[PDB]
């Protein structure tokens, strides 16, 4: 914001924001992955229990 | 000052130690080209290098 003016930031801060996105999207589909997993094996305690 | 370097020859000096205050450089719009790439043309006083 400070070193460059609206112009060129406006394309500096949409690539930043896609690149957060992208790792924004890709934890949140490991940790539903792992929520499954998770899921799953609770599922296997409680019929242990 | 009264006299420039060639541009073969362009003089290199060193700046720091002291206080910048570039609102002579746009104040007086005497130069034909300004152009400031990486830093705001307008923001040049609330930096600090």
């Amino acid at each position: 914001l400070s070193r460059l003016d609206p112009p060129e930031a406006e394309v500096q801060i949409d690539r930043l924001i896609t690149g957060r996105l992208q790792s924004l999207q890709t934890y949140v589909t490991q940790q539903l992955i792992r929520a499954a997993e998770i899921r799953a094996s609770a599922n296997l305690a409680a019929t242990k229990m | 000052a009264t006299r420039f370097a060639s541009v073969y020859a362009w003089n290199r000096k060193r700046i720091s130690n002291c206080v910048a205050d570039y609102s002579v450089l746009y104040n007086s719009a005497s130069f034909s080209t300004f152009k400031c790439y990486g830093v705001s043309p307008t923001k040049l006083n609330d930096l600090c290098f």
